């Protein structure tokens, strides 16, 4: 069934989403989950939105991302016009012709972690860690807790994200590889491969390793 | 919501 979350809204906006929700008797709640399948994005007039937690599990889960538009225009038109008319096309960092959320919606068969052991190391801002988790999670890579328990051997590839912002040490993020044998990496390899939803390459995320 |  129907079911909504919303993304940088107004209380007037929200109330809006609220009122178009009573009448099609669809769900409304504060956090996604499992069961959301809508998320209801603040765009500008063509269809970019900002990046949120929301827009990043959204496309992860392969739920529908949509435009604001799609709720006030279905509002106007009393009734639900398809999502496929309203959604979200890009965001004010990825570029405003990505069609993200598209792909996601359907490559629901090869997530673009699929053979991945993905640690997420260190602290992070904005966004806890277990919801980065939770995210690459969905995107079909498996979690790991500590550096040293990465599987060994070759089945699986092995990777380290961090967010180096989030550090106060001066041995800190540029001595993992001295802990482990996987490649290092801010998290924009996550959120950026997760907005394309198209799995980046390490290339450009690297960090500097000590050996 | 925090941005990124
Ligand atoms: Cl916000
Ligand atoms: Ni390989």
């Amino acid at each position: 069934r129907m079911s909504m979350v919303v993304s940088g809204l107004t209380p007037e906006e929200f109330m809006l989403v609220y009122k178009f929700a009573r009448k099609h008797h669809i769900t409304l709640t504060n956090l996604i989950t499992e069961e959301t399948t809508h998320v209801v994005m603040k765009t500008d007039a063509e269809f970019v939105c900002e990046r949120t937690l929301k827009y990043f599990l959204g496309i992860a889960g392969g739920k529908w991302v949509v435009s604001y538009f799609w709720v006030t225009q279905s509002i106007k038109e009393r009734k639900m016009l398809n999502e496929h008319d309203f959604e979200v096309r890009g965001d004010v960092v990825n570029g405003r012709n990505h069609q993200g959320p598209k792909r996601a919606r359907e490559s629901q068969d090869r997530k673009i972690f699929r053979g991945l052991e993905i640690c997420c190391y260190g602290p992070f801002t904005n966004m806890p860690t277990d919801q980065l988790e939770w995210m690459v999670q969905l995107c079909g890579a498996s979690v790991v807790k500590e550096l040293s328990s990465f599987t060994l051997g070759t089945g699986v590839h092995p990777i380290v994200v961090v967010q180096p912002d989030a550090w106060t040490e001066d041995n800190g993020f540029h001595a993992i590889g001295q802990m482990c044998e996987a490649p290092v990496v801010t998290r924009e390899w996550v959120l950026t491969s997760v907005a394309l939803y198209q799995c980046q390459e390490l290339d450009t995320y690297l960090i500097p390793q000590i050996p | 919501s925090p941005t990124f």
